[PDB]
């Protein structure tokens, strides 16, 4: 719940190792976990808040000019000077024009000339940085098992809104009864700050990395402005017209807000009005789950005469939900839910609500479960067999495995070696795979990066051809490995 | 003793610039920052800006963007504030004190506090009136 | 200006679409196709150069698609 | 920014009373707060630093408390030399902002 | 956008300097040199590709300077 | 080609071929800009409202 | 989905719309090869200071 229809959702099986399960979760998706007991929790990530930023840089985007002084010496005696070249607030440039008696001076040469202009600034880029503290991730962890009002509605108080910061720890959270859950986040292995720059324009903000933002044109100014206006650039902005021979002139280059946006394509955007409201990015929890009842075992198989009040409602490969309305004298009991096959009973499904439970009286409790890939009879009644429902999950086994392989390829994509940490309880194989892909993606790190969609797929096809030319069985670690990783990376990036 | 002394009250023209001094006594002049705070009579207090005596970096608030300048004299242990583009709203009482010092340079907040803003060492007050 | 260095392969991705949402890629491809369509003579010149230097077929195709992409 | 609201704006009380002031911040200012008195047209004086600590030379009738955003200043016994305008002040994040003020009147 | 197709070899010249006055050329060269300086690994990859395909020295130098210039 | 204060002399095919929405010379009422895929851009986050 | 309220739990379509108002513009003009004059000053030598 709070997790239905938000597809790309991260099913997690297994709790072994005692209780610890490694989960990598991000703003876009959410994670549903399972175990043989200890009922299914839902991990949705919501807003990140970096509390205390520090302003590192001001770029001017629109500028205007005034007071427009200029001067010229004489033909080759004197190179011109001007007293308002003294301020660096003025922009200045030397050039050479021509001079003669017509101009008045004498000696008929190509004499030097200066021009000067006062530099005033319009609205700016207010680029800031944040340390890898003063930032909190807010995670709503919410349980299944009933409580209508909406298997969606992330707004609402059913799942606790627990904060976490790198100045914090094991993240103890409490729920109704059973839900003492401890979460050990590792936020420093997340976005890897001290390589980030939040970038605020007039209304919006973006998250761009640091070297690019330092390397960008559109005049420099450091964070100690106040009475600054000391812009140490302006060859990238204001341009000086020089016609054929005579007097040169100043030209404001105009607002580069559109060119700025075209520059920061391929970068995630962010609302930043109230301090900060940082979004899309991932983090890595280790999850410990001892401390968990099943919201009572402590009950009976119920009497009977249930009633559906909602449809069949298939979501996203198998997860189907059914909202039943108990009728009778329950004194709240369990719900005898089963997913069976046909006659000569071969009961084969799974229930992801584990131990669903009726509330006090009439209240439309709802149940999600996964049938197999074909025919299925979902049954809920007992003594007069009360209610069966037919259902046909279209599916496949092979198609399900192939889609899971595509999910694993997308995890070999965007989220890095954290996606090797996305499983759990792996011991030897998972850890050695994470270390091997760590050093391997480090070699394919910076290290052949910085390239666009087109050039990546083109360098992929040329390197897969030179692998196809087949010398001495280097063609494998060439051609097939490199062609797979380049193509399945290039067609998936720039999202 | 622990003491600061400011200059006398001044009256200037609109669009002019005014200079207010702040002389120190009783301590080592590069062991504290100096900060300038205004107060209009029909208003409470309002922060203008910050200078460091050791070295001489400055900063100021956004309401004084490009209107204020801060210098010093280490030999006389004195801090000068110069407010430019005077208008009628600038008629106020001016104040200058001492911050506990991140040794090198200004504007820090994480060393446990400044510790006053600004009434322990501060002085006697400079009234500035912008009129014709 | 900031017309270029358009922050592309820097890293820093996430699950969500970043700024132009797969419009900058088609922007790049359509403008280079449009520029090829307007100036056919340089395309013919690049094809002749590809046929002259190189002369193994794969090298020819490579430097031809490169000299179509060398335009600023 | 960090809007700092000071409440109430003005009070009147008799000599010997206990009076409390409340300042609220729009952000977390966890301990960075200061309390000042100001005698009108005079040279004013610090009362409380770090929102909990007396300055040496200040009499013990003054106190302050509060952690998150809401802070309480307290005079235990009001005395006739304590008629002043009282200010609370944030120190955090440095567009340094004062409270509006709180005037006192002796009954 | 109009970040590119920067009206270069269209013709239409005159005796006088046109708009940026020989600043756009140095702009182009300095930004591609800066981008090479920031990302050395792609330069090494391009050098390896130049050494592998081609293999006559002039072809190697040609496709290496092209793959330095293929960046958008 | 007239901007706010300046003008330029550019040839015709380039100027027709340029983005930044089209509008023909007979506007006065209209504001009938037959483009705007080159200008205003639509954010779509992960799932919800664009 | 049923959190959104509708039903059937799918990836449903959506539209968005916005009124388009314009600031300062490029006012591109053409000229025929008439209605244009060249002004030439032809001046002789031989004296006349200034
Ligand atoms: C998501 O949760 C909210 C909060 O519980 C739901 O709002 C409640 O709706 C029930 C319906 O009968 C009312 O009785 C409550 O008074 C509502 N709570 C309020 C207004 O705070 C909301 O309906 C849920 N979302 C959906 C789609 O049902
Ligand atoms: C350029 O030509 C003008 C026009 O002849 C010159 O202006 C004349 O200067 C003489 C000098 O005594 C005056 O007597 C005339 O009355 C001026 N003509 C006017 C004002 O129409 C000008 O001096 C020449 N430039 C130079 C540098 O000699
Ligand atoms: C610039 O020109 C204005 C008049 O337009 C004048 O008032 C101002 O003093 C001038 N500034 C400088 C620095 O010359």
């Amino acid at each position: 719940m709070r997790c239905i229809g938000i597809s790309n959702r991260d099913f997690v099986e297994g709790v072994s190792g005692g209780s610890w399960v490694d989960i990598v979760l991000e703003h876009g998706s959410c994670v549903t976990t399972m175990a043989k007991n200890k009922p299914t929790l839902d991990f949705e990530l919501i807003k990140t808040e970096a509390k205390h930023p520090a302003t590192l840089r001001k770029y001017c985007v629109e500028a205007k000019l005034t007071n427009t002084t200029t001067a010229s010496r004489c033909p080759t005696q004197g190179e011109p000077s001007l007293n308002e070249e003294q301020d660096k607030r003025f922009v200045c440039k030397h050039s050479m024009v021509d001079r003669g008696w017509g101009n008045g001076c004498g000696l008929f040469g190509k004499g030097g000339i200066v021009t000067c202009a006062m530099f005033t600034c319009k609205k700016n880029m207010e680029g800031k940085v944040v340390q890898p503290e003063n930032l909190e991730y807010t995670i709503v962890i919410t349980p299944h098992s009933g409580e209508e009002n909406a298997v969606g509605n992330d707004t609402g108080k059913h799942g606790k809104e627990i904060k976490v910061t790198p100045q914090s720890s094991i993240t103890e959270a409490e729920l109704t009864g059973y839900g003492t859950v401890t979460m050990e986040c590792s936020p420093r292995t997340g976005l890897d700050f001290n390589e980030m720059v939040l970038l605020q324009m007039e209304n919006k903000a973006w998250l761009v990395h640091r070297q690019w933002f330092l390397d960008l044109p559109l005049p420099w100014l450091p964070g100690a402005d106040t009475q600054g206006s000391n812009w140490i650039q302006k060859e990238t902005l204001v341009t000086f017209k020089n016609p054929h021979a005579k007097k040169q002139d100043v030209v404001v280059l105009g607002s580069q807000e559109g060119a700025m946006h075209t520059a920061l394509t391929g970068a995630t955007e962010i609302q930043m009005s109230s301090g900060n409201l940082l979004f899309t990015g991932h983090l890595k929890c280790r999850l410990r789950m001892d401390k968990l009842q099943l919201k009572g075992m402590s009950y009976s198989m119920c009497t009977g005469k249930f009633k559906v009040v909602k449809e069949i409602a298939e979501t996203q490969h198998g997860t189907i939900v059914i909202r039943v309305q108990y009728e009778g004298d329950g004194s709240p009991c369990k719900i005898p839910f089963e997913i069976m096959d046909l006659e000569k009973r071969h009961v084969l499904g799974r229930l992801i609500t584990v131990n669903p439970i009726v509330t006090e009286k009439d209240s439309p409790v709802n149940i999600e479960a996964e049938p197999p890939f074909g025919d299925s009879y979902i049954i809920i009644g007992v003594e007069p067999g009360q209610l069966k429902l037919s259902w046909f999950k279209k599916g496949s086994s092979i198609g399900q495995m192939f889609e899971t392989t595509m999910r694993g390829a997308k995890r070999m994509a965007i989220l890095g070696d954290t996606a090797w940490d996305f499983g759990s309880l792996g011991g030897v194989f998972t850890s050695i795979g994470k270390a091997l892909h760590q050093v391997f993606g480090a070699i394919y790190g910076a290290a052949f990066s910085g390239v666009s969609w087109t050039m990546k797929i083109l360098i992929g096809v040329v390197i897969t051809w030179i692998g196809m030319n087949s010398r001495s069985t280097s063609l494998s670690v060439s051609l097939v490995l490199v062609g797979v990783v380049t193509l399945y990376l290039g067609v998936m990036v720039q999202a | 003793e622990v003491q600061l002394v400011q200059s006398g009250p001044d009256v200037e023209k609109p669009g002019a610039s005014v200079k207010v001094s702040c002389k120190a006594s009783g301590y080592t002049f590069t062991s504290n920052y100096i900060h300038w705070v205004r107060q209009a009579p029909g208003q409470g207090l309002e922060w203008m800006g910050v200078i460091n005596p050791r070295g001489g970096s400055t900063a100021s608030a956004q309401k004084f963007q490009g209107r204020i300048t801060m210098t010093r004299d280490t030999s006389t242990s004195t801090v000068y504030m110069e407010l430019s583009s005077l208008r009628s709203d600038d008629t106020a009482v001016y104040y200058c004190a001492r911050g506990g010092r991140a040794l090198f340079y200004d504007s820090y907040t994480t060393p446990r506090d400044g510790g006053s803003w600004w009434f322990d060492p501060w002085g006697q007050g400079s009234l500035v009136t912008v009129s014709s | 200006s900031v017309a270029l260095v358009p922050h592309v392969g820097m890293g820093l991705e996430t699950r969500t679409e970043t700024w132009m949402s797969s419009e900058g890629a088609w922007k790049h491809a359509q403008r280079i196709e449009t520029w090829i369509l307007r100036h056919p003579g340089f395309t013919i010149m690049a094809a002749i150069l590809a046929y002259t230097i190189g002369t193994t077929y794969f090298q020819r195709v490579l430097i031809f698609i490169l000299l179509t992409a060398v335009t600023p | 920014d960090i809007q700092l609201t000071q409440s109430p704006s003005s009070l009147s009380a008799s000599v010997g009373d206990r009076v409390t002031f409340t300042c609220q911040a729009s952000q977390d200012i966890r301990k960075y707060l200061n309390w000042y008195q100001q005698k009108p047209g005079k040279a004013p004086k610090l009362l409380i630093y770090d929102a909990s600590n007396l300055k040496t030379g200040v009499p013990s009738r003054f106190s302050g408390s509060g952690s998150g955003t809401d802070f309480t200043f307290t005079i235990s016994s009001l005395q006739p030399e304590d008629v002043a305008t009282y200010y609370c002040q944030q120190f955090d994040d440095l567009p340094i902002t004062f409270g509006q003020g709180t005037r006192l009147q002796i009954k």
